[PDB]
């Protein structure tokens, strides 16, 4: 059942709870980012009517994988506290000591769930290196990276049952990196009710040694992120060099990143900047205007009362290449039918000037040449 | 036709101690009732009647128009005790060590007796299943109905959404029908014994071998059903006096709380 | 090599279940018998075996708990009053205990192995069993409804199931009745046990033992359908009772129930705190007519979260 249909099944006195858990999306780093209710159950005697189911199953990405973990509540008793089972995996052994928010259970907050649930979480983690250490070779590794506490406390880890055969191991590490992706601009979706989620990049490591040898990495990137950077596949990374350097290979990875992140930031409030500037200056008259990334306006202007259009294109490199102006007629079509219109892109321009600047020399720019123009389109356009 | 069915767990507990009696053969009853219209058609069974089956063997399970009409007088008789409207208007059998599935026998009795009215529903219990590869029991029950197929007789299943009400406390029909169990196993062993006598002429030791058979058949008996069935009366009474001084405890309690507050 | 089966009575199972479908939640139990430990007697085998022991637990009655976490926590930690409680429940021997959980995987729970461990720590019992039942309905009709259930034992830590049999009639019955004569040509046969016929065969035909039996069967019936009447009346005082309490909790629950802008907060904040000083009159309200601004007061005093830069 898809959470736009759980959510209208479930016991009112409990909908909070998962409500706020969906919401949230994800509990840990998860990478798959596959958040979903699957199995829901009345709980109850079937007679009870109206909205009642309490029991359900819940698949919660982690490193790459997904936990299949059932939650029980009661529905005729919302006050008390859930109840867990973790699939097959029965070797599981949570402390009870860790789980505050479980031991100090209070549906007072509607987070709590979630927060126990976290809590869990990070049990397992600490349960799969209980596991990972039985292998050796890799703590290594784990050990070296929890020396960090900046990638060591935002860090999940996995490690795959033993191969009936050769008895190897398959592990799987996953880091949320350091980098400020709070500046990154937005983008609109088909559905809009989508959420992109926390705007994060995750980077896995899987190894299917029990030694440093044949090792792969992977970037998750937000959905954000990748649409920033122009897509996943027009990216590379520095592959993996041999033997076990995870604290030196990370570095990389965090500080090429941050630098392409720098520079198209960089190149976005500029745009930002140029679209401010000649909103403050020109708002008057705004046609449109590309709010999500500000690559495009378009202002409507009249010169002794004959109206003009100017389109503005901001190329990817704006603060080097110089903007394109267009010049369009709003009663002329060319003979072909398509709208009268003339580009300028070699202009008065120095790329080291502010929005200010730029806004006055094109105002400066129009005065000037806004006559040439409707000469030109009353000579050679038709009505 | 019948659109659902609901049992009172008061019934239904009657009906599964009859299934849980014995592995080795099916037993069978029938189901007493009304129908009702709310909300769609719903028959609502509050009491059972268990029976004797003579000719046994496996799948061959009918009821007698003899046993309709015992059946139907201790339905008139409850519905003048009870004021309630009572009719016949179900059964049910046990299948141990058997899918809950009907079968096309099961099936062409159901048909048989829908040719009575086609608001007549059948149950079937699913007992002991045993199956050591997951090491777990099991214990299910179903509802049906027939239909006439597209193709001559054969008639087909149709499945009848059932419910079971939650009756908190037991009535005394549930009691006087669970009491009727050791009265019937102790009354087909005598009844056996003297279809034995018949021929008067016969061995004096073969006599003996018989009595003895008679009265470890019957110590088997209360061994079995009588004597757990009494124990399980007696654990229910104490059950019932600790409920009853834990909701005086819980009376008190709250007549305090609504007297001191407001 | 040691094996532990489960024995239970009809009843016993019916009367759990009744319990169960009655409660319109989860529920739970206890549940008391004997444990008696038998040496397999071998049957084929050899002297070259390590001869199994059944340890067979007997279930002769459960005694439930009427209120979830009765007896414990979140963390399934049992308290001491919980030990005074299953005490208050006047018992002989507890064994084991049960839970109803509808539509759920036969495995038990995080609470669950923790509360069983805990159990078997404070009643110094490290042999107790865990009998789980999960009620399922199939095929999404309700026309067909499907009880599991299964015992559960601790051994390396991990808990491994255990087998359940529920006894019944049917378990060797095993009616003889010889018919055909087993006719002799024999004088002294024939003799003897005409002789000794008289000894217990009885007068007037019959014989004496059908006779105890079916008289030691009608007192037994009879002492039913005494059990019957009192365990009615017990239920007709419980249902007086329960429904007093109900009212009761239903009025408790009434009168504790009877007796208890859309602006842009964070532009404006954001706005304030970008121009402190200068101009600061900078508002989201404009005069309809000409281009001037109206002030707005604000909240001015909300709590700012993601203050963050106007340009890099
Ligand atoms: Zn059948």
């Amino acid at each position: 059942m898809s959470p736009e249909i759980a959510l209208n099944r479930i016991s009112p006195m409990l909908s909070p709870f998962i409500s706020s858990v969906v919401r949230n999306g994800k509990v840990g780093l998860d990478a798959t980012n596959c958040l979903r209710i699957t199995d829901l159950k009345s709980g109850c005697t079937s007679l009870t009517p109206g909205p009642n189911c309490d029991r359900f199953k819940l698949h919660i990405p982690y490193a790459g994988e997904t936990l299949k973990w059932d939650i029980i509540f009661n529905a005729q008793y919302p006050e008390l506290p859930p109840d867990f089972i973790f699939g097959e995996d029965a070797e599981f052994l949570p402390d009870p000591s860790a789980l505050h928010n479980l031991a100090s259970w209070n549906p007072s907050n509607p987070e709590c769930l979630l927060l126990v649930v976290k809590e869990l979480v990070q049990q397992y983690h600490q349960f799969q290196c209980g596991r990972l250490r039985e292998s050796s070779r890799l703590m290594f590794e784990y050990q070296t990276l929890l020396e960090e506490p900046q990638y060591g406390e935002n860090m999940e880890i996995y490690a795959g049952k033993k191969n009936n055969w050769t008895g190897e191991f398959s592990a799987r590490f996953l880091l949320k990196l350091p980098v400020d992706f709070s500046n990154i601009p937005t983008y609109l979706l088909k559905d809009v009710n989508e959420d992109p989620g926390e705007d994060v990049a995750l980077l896995s490591v899987s190894f299917e040694d029990t030694e440093a040898t044949q090792v792969y990495p992977k970037l998750y990137l937000s959905p954000r992120i990748e649409h920033a950077l122009g897509g996943s596949s027009a990216l590379h990374i520095p592959a993996f060099p041999g033997g076990g350097c995870l604290i030196d290979y990370v570095p990389q990875v965090c500080h090429l990143l941050t630098n392409k992140v720098q520079y198209v930031i960089q190149g976005y409030h500029k745009r930002r900047e140029y679209i401010a500037a000649f909103l403050s200056h020109f708002g008057t008259g705004v046609v449109e205007y590309d709010a999500e990334g500000f690559t495009k306006l378009t202002l409507l202007l009249m010169w002794k009362d004959f109206c003009f259009l100017v389109h503005i294109d901001l190329p990817l490199f704006f603060p080097r290449d110089q903007p394109t102006l267009t010049f369009q007629s709003v009663y002329h079509f060319t003979n072909s039918g398509q709208l009268y219109s003339q580009a300028q892109k070699n202009y008065p321009y120095s790329p080291r000037w502010d929005g200010n600047e730029m806004a006055k020399r094109a105002k400066a720019y129009f005065k000037t040449f806004v006559p040439q123009f409707q000469e030109a389109a009353f000579a050679n356009g038709k009505l | 036709a019948v659109q659902a069915v609901h049992l009172e767990s008061d019934a239904f507990l009657v009906c599964l101690n009859h299934a849980l009696s014995t592995e080795k053969e099916e037993v069978m009853g029938l189901c007493i009732g009304e129908l009702n219209d709310d909300i769609i058609r719903i028959v609502h069974i509050h009491s059972v009647i268990i029976l004797r089956r003579s000719d046994k063997r496996k799948d061959r399970v009918e009821i007698s128009p003899e046993q309709l009409s015992a059946a139907s007088t201790e339905a008139e008789r409850l519905a003048e005790l009870t004021g309630r409207p009572m009719r016949v208007v179900g059964w049910y059998h046990s299948h141990p060590h058997i899918t809950v599935w009907p079968s096309h026998v099961d099936v062409r009795t159901q048909a048989m007796y829908q040719m009575m009215d086609q608001g007549f529903v059948g149950l079937i219990f699913s007992c002991f299943i045993e199956d050591k590869n997951t090491k777990t029991g099991r214990v299910l029950y179903t509802c049906f109905q027939s239909i006439q197929a597209q193709k001559s007789s054969e008639y087909e299943r149709i499945e009848i959404p059932i419910h079971i009400v939650p009756h908190i406390t037991i009535g005394k029909v549930c009691l006087e029908s669970a009491v009727e169990l050791p009265k019937i196993l102790c009354q087909e062993e005598q009844d056996a014994y003297r279809r034995i006598h018949s021929l008067t002429h016969l061995d004096s030791v073969t006599k003996i071998h018989n009595g003895s058979v008679f009265t470890k058949n019957l110590c088997s008996q209360m061994s079995a059903v009588s004597g757990p069935l009494l124990q399980w009366l007696e654990d229910r009474l104490e059950q019932n006096q600790q409920h009853l001084q834990e909701l005086q405890q819980e009376k008190e309690e709250l007549m305090e709380e609504l007297s001191s507050l407001e | 090599g040691e094996s532990t089966l489960g024995v239970l009575s009809g009843f016993v199972l019916g009367a759990l279940t009744f319990h169960h479908l009655n409660t319109d939640s989860d529920t739970e139990g206890f549940l008391l018998g004997e444990m008696k430990g038998e040496a397999k007697n071998s049957i084929t085998d050899s002297q070259m075996d390590n001869v199994k022991v059944v340890y067979t637990i007997d279930i002769q009655k459960y005694i439930p708990c009427y209120r979830l976490f009765s007896f414990y926590n979140s963390l399934g930690e049992v308290n001491e009053h919980a030990l005074k409680k299953v005490l208050s429940n006047v018992r002989k021997t507890v064994v084991g205990w049960y839970k109803f959980r509808r539509h759920s995987d036969q495995i038990m729970t995080f609470r669950e192995q923790l509360l069983h461990r805990n159990l078997q720590t404070h009643l110094s019992s490290p042999e107790l069993v865990f009998l789980l039942l999960t009620p399922s309905i199939t095929t999404e009709s309700c026309s067909t409804h499907c009880l599991e259930h299964a015992l559960y034992k601790p051994q390396r830590g991990l808990f491994h199931r255990v087998p359940l049999v529920v006894t019944n009639l049917g378990m060797s019955d095993q009616l003889g009745y010889k018919t055909e004569p087993a006719s002799c040509t024999s004088t002294v046969f024939s003799r003897a046990v005409r002789t000794h016929s008289s000894q217990f065969f009885n007068e007037d035909g019959s014989l004496k033992e059908v006779h105890k039996i079916n008289e030691m069967y009608a007192a037994v019936q009879e002492e039913l359908k005494s059990i019957c009447q009192k365990v009615e009346q017990s239920e007709r005082e419980v249902e007086k009772l329960l429904m007093d309490v109900n009212q009761l909790k239903e009025v408790r629950r009434t009168q504790q129930a009877r007796a208890t802008p859309q602006e842009n907060i964070l532009l404006c904040q954001a706005l304030r705190t970008f121009f402190p000083e200068s101009e600061v009159l900078h508002s989201c309200v404009i005069s309809l007519k000409n281009r001037h601004i109206s002030p707005s007061g604000c909240n001015v005093n909300h709590h700012v979260d993601v203050v963050d830069q106007l340009t890099l």
